[PDB]
RNA sequence: CACGGACCAAGGAGUCUAACGUCUAUGCGAGUGUUUGGGUGUAAAACCCAUACGCGUAGGUUGGGGCCUCGCAAGAGGUGCACAAUCGACCGUGAGUAAGAGCAUAGCUGUUGGGAGUUCCUGCCGAA
RNA sequence: GGCGCUCAAGCGUGUUACCUAUACUCUACCGUCAGGGUUGAUAUGAUGCCCUGACGAGUAGGCAGGCGUGGAGGUCAGUGACGAAGCCUAGACCGUAAGGUCGGGUCGAACGGCCUCUAGUGCAGAUCUUGGUG
């Protein structure tokens, strides 16, 4: 009260909006491939791993496969295609939000490698990145 | 008769007042605390007043009372505001007791702002002395 | 074409782009009433003040702390 | 009709002022009837004489009430004898004030009469004949 | 509405006779009357105007003249004076030199408005200047005595200040430019004898068939009416005076179903039941 | 595009005033207007007196805004402005009376008149 | 309309899709109107502030509000060789606009702002006339 107020400070009304959990797409399921589409690993493939708190994704390349580490991306600048992997086999528990701000990423890695390999051909898929060649329509496109 | 004086200066000739291109009005009195032509404003339209105003380094209040609206040579009554901005303020409102929120709001902002302005006059002035 | 329509919004209306109202100022007494409404108003010194009273002003301008739309003029050039 | 008087005096706006403030603030619609009267033309406030007064309180169980008369009152020596009440009226004559003086009565502004009957209580509104 | 004035020496100390104020003073104060009626006289300098209407805003200037906070309003340095209405002794009819009236208007506390008057002084803007209409300055202190002994030779030269007989007051002189209260300083016996000129509650007023003009408003203040005591009690709970915004935007019934339920209660209980897509019996 | 074009500079198609009336504001009020003259006057002025004449004066009942009582309210009533409705009396069959409003000033403004092209900007109301 | 068109880019007859206006709906804004709230006083002129709603084409006709030009009274203890008034200003700010303020230029001695009453807004075209030039 030092300072008696020079003019008048305008009290905010009240905000009756209230943040609440995010409603996913539908496609976006864990052990979903995804694609990204910007930053630095644009256009190379990855498995999705769990939804966070601050509604950004988690995913492994894995570093192993393709060299693309743990990180968190923004769900609406990626592609979900409809093949999968079983993420059971990894626990992802401990690595948060705040956890954010190597062993880890090879503990996760193991895991989902020894699931990838079952399936033909998935790892050479996650290897190689994703372009769009000439004549080729998205809206027709499946994913 | 404060009503009737003020209607005559609203719609005649208030000489202290200034048309700002706005259409805001500007009353020059120099006891006025609010430099714009309103009911409350005018220190002509009002019999019961008060305004910090600065003489030398003094930051003096001056209260007007309709007793002595006769006698305007003695009319504004000069009291001395502590140089210690707390007890000026305490001063003031002391002063201003069971006075309308109005006068007491705009004179203590007025007391702030001309505080400031003597701070700063002192910066401007600033010299080798001391 | 003009018409009503294009009236501008009352709580922008006659408003610089600074956000200040423009109001004309002659001499130090005219230039007082703008004491506290600094935020509000901004001082412009009148086209016929002389170049000996417009040092004056803008001394008691930055003194009192308020904008003068208008320095530097007939005290320098554009 | 009007919104305000077209009148430009001071007084008349200052009763318009209070009795416009009293007809928001009060239930009764007496200020609202005296509230519209005020802003009239000359020629619709006819003067109401003396003589209707006398008139007017001669009207059963009308004696004690407070005759109004948004306008003036002139005089009318038709009469001789006129009994006592507190006319209340905007303007007085000086017949009719030396009458109602005389017979023990008393005049008052519109605003006295506000003070006395904020509600317009035991009041008698009069209008003067508008014949041209 | 003070009971008395008290006059003031030529020297300036304080005299204690004290003399009642007239009845003019407590008159209506019209600036419409007076306006209407400047105009009227200073196109003369022609249109008729009543006699009636024209002692009016005679009556309503004087009235002015008392009223301090309109003299400031207009220009005058009234500021620094012992009172108002201000009266000198009379003694200050019969001075003979300018320069002793002028010191007693010092003592008067007058000096103020000599000072404006004086450095007000300038050319004639217009082309006028040359048509015997050249310096303009503006007004000075009004002086009105009873009888002249010398007074009006003597404040003839200094500029700015006009001497006036009671029984010859005038609006123009009085009201310059159609506003109401210019300074003005009255003898002591002019004092006394504004009564005999236009009469008190009890006096005739010496003018043939006139009496001073009665109030449409018994008082001029209307807060104190309007606030009293006995209105506040006839009166019925205010308002908040800036009022609450209700129903600032539409909400839609169909797409909120907040409001939905609002309008309608039982439309929660229809959309648990499924009415809507019921099966009548297939009979 | 269809239709026309010696050249530069200029100048460039009538006036004051009256009569009646509606409305508005102000002053007074069965009154109202002064100035027809005089006094007075820091002097056409301003302030004041008469002097005349002008234009004015010479009930029944129902409804009724309003106010009183009862009623929380709707209502129950009581009382009744202006004015209307019909019912009549008298004066002298209406402009009727049986409890008048006008005069003066100013503004705007309709009509009749006495010789008598477009129209600064914005807005508003609006036939057919 | 122009370029262009002839299984039409020509007609009439039906189908959808699509483009979009001074039209309609919602929102915000600006104006006019209407209904309101607000004083033992308002945090800014109760002619203020605030709330709510309706309308904005409009021909004939009519009314109001602003801008600008002079005249007079009053006023700003206004402005002025450290540069007043006048004029210009493809500069800046303001106003929907008539315009206003400032800056600069020009100018070189006085004039402006504001309240009131009083006068008073820019163009077109013809008969031609005169000088001057063919
Ligand atoms: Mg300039
Ligand atoms: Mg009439
Ligand atoms: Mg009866
Ligand atoms: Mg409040
Ligand atoms: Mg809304
Ligand atoms: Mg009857
Ligand atoms: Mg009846
Ligand atoms: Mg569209
Ligand atoms: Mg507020
Ligand atoms: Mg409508
Ligand atoms: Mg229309
Ligand atoms: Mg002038
Ligand atoms: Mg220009
Ligand atoms: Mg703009
Ligand atoms: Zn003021």
């Amino acid at each position: 009260p030092k300072w008696y107020p020079s003019e008048d400070v305008a009290a905010l009304k009240k905000t009756r909006k209230a943040a609440r959990p995010q409603k996913l797409r539908a496609s976006l399921v864990p052990g979903t491939v995804l694609i990204l589409l910007a930053g630095r690993f644009r256009g190379k493939r990855v498995v999705y791993l769990k939804h966070l708190e601050d509604n950004t994704l988690l995913i492994s390349g894995p570093f192993k496969v393709n060299g693309v580490p743990l990180r968190r991306v923004n769900a609406r600048y990626v592609i979900a295609t409809s093949t999968k992997v079983s993420v059971e086999g990894v626990n992802v528990e401990k690595f948060n939000v705040e956890y954010f701000a190597v062993e880890d990423q090879k503990v996760v890695d193991k895991a989902l490698i020894a699931e990838i390999k079952k399936t033909p051909l998935l790892k050479q898929y996650l290897s190689a990145s994703f372009s769009l060649k000439n004549g080729d329509k998205p809206h027709m496109l499946k994913f | 008769s404060d009503e009737i004086v003020w209607q005559v200066i609203n719609q005649s000739f208030c000489s202290h007042r200034i048309k700002a291109p706005n259409g805001q009005n500007f009353c020059r009195n120099e006891y006025n605390v609010t430099g714009l032509c309103t009911r409350q404003s005018c220190p002509l339209a009002n019999s019961k007043y008060a305004t910090v105003k600065c003489d030398n380094g003094k930051l003096y209040l001056y209260m007007k009372t309709p007793e002595r609206a006769h006698t305007p040579a003695k009319l504004w009554e000069r009291i001395k505001l502590s140089k210690n901005y707390t007890k000026a303020l305490q001063q003031i409102d002391e002063h201003l007791l069971h006075w309308s929120k109005f006068f007491r709001h705009k004179c203590k902002q007025r007391f702030t702002k001309l505080t400031q302005v003597m701070i700063t006059e002192r910066r401007l002035a600033l010299r080798e002395e001391e | 074409q003009p018409k009503i329509g294009y009236g501008s919004n009352k709580k922008t209306k006659f408003l610089s782009p600074s956000g200040h109202k423009t109001f004309l100022v002659a001499n130090v007494k005219d230039l007082e009433t703008l004491t506290m409404h600094t935020k509000t108003y901004a001082a412009e010194i009148a086209h016929n003040i002389s170049a000996k009273n417009r040092v004056v002003i803008l001394a008691r301008a930055k003194a009192l702390g308020i904008k003068v739309t208008n320095p530097k003029g007939r005290l320098a050039l554009e | 009709h009007r919104t305000a008087p077209k009148s430009d005096n001071v007084y008349l706006k200052l009763l318009v002022k209070l009795y416009t403030f009293l007809a928001r603030r009060t239930d009764a619609p007496f200020n609202k009837v005296v509230l519209k009267a005020l802003f009239l033309s000359k020629i619709n406030r006819p003067p109401v004489s003396v003589s209707r007064i006398a008139r007017a309180l001669k009207q059963e169980g009308a004696a004690n009430k407070t005759v109004v008369v948004v306008g003036t009152v002139t005089d009318d020596a038709r009469i001789f004898e006129f009994p006592k009440t507190t006319v209340a009226a905007l303007r007085f004559t000086a017949g009719a004030r030396a009458k109602i003086v005389k017979a023990g009565g008393e005049c008052i502004t519109l605003d006295q009469l506000a003070v006395r009957a904020p509600k317009g209580q035991n009041t008698l509104i009069l209008r003067g004949p508008r014949n041209s | 509405s003070r009971p008395q004035v008290t006059v003031h020496s030529l020297t300036g100390e304080a005299t204690a006779n004290a003399l009642p104020l007239p009845a003019v003073f407590s008159a209506p104060i019209r600036p419409d009357i007076v306006h209407t009626v400047f105009t009227s006289v200073n196109k003369n300098k022609n249109v008729k105007v009543n006699h009636n209407e024209k002692r009016y805003a005679t009556a309503s200037a004087i009235a002015a003249t008392a009223v301090a906070s309109l003299v400031l309003a207009r220009g005058h340095r009234v500021e620094k004076i012992p009172e108002i209405p201000l009266v000198v002794s009379t003694d200050l009819e019969s001075i003979q030199k300018t320069k002793e009236a002028v010191a007693a208007l010092k003592a008067v506390g007058a000096h103020s408005d000599l000072l404006k008057v004086l450095k007000s002084k300038k050319l004639r803007a217009g082309k006028g200047k040359y048509r015997n209409r050249r310096w303009t300055q503006r007004r000075g202190p009004l002086v009105v005595y009873a009888e002249d002994n010398g007074i009006v030779k003597a404040l003839r030269n200094v500029p700015g200040v006009e001497t006036a007989n009671v029984a010859s007051l005038n609006l123009l002189q009085l009201a310059p430019g159609a506003h109401l209260g210019r300074f003005v300083i009255w003898t002591e016996a002019a004092f006394t004898k504004l009564d005999q000129v236009w009469g008190s509650e009890t006096v005739a007023s010496s003018k043939v068939g006139y009496t001073l003009p009665s109030h449409i408003i018994s008082t001029s203040d209307v807060t104190r009416i309007i606030n009293s005591s006995e209105i506040q009690s006839a009166i019925r709970p205010a308002g908040q005076a800036t009022q609450k915004r209700t129903h600032v935007l539409k909400k839609n019934p169909l797409k909120n179903k907040q409001v939905l339920l609002r309008l309608n209660p039982y439309a929660k209980v229809f959309a648990a039941e499924k009415l809507g897509s019921k099966k009548a019996e297939k009979t």
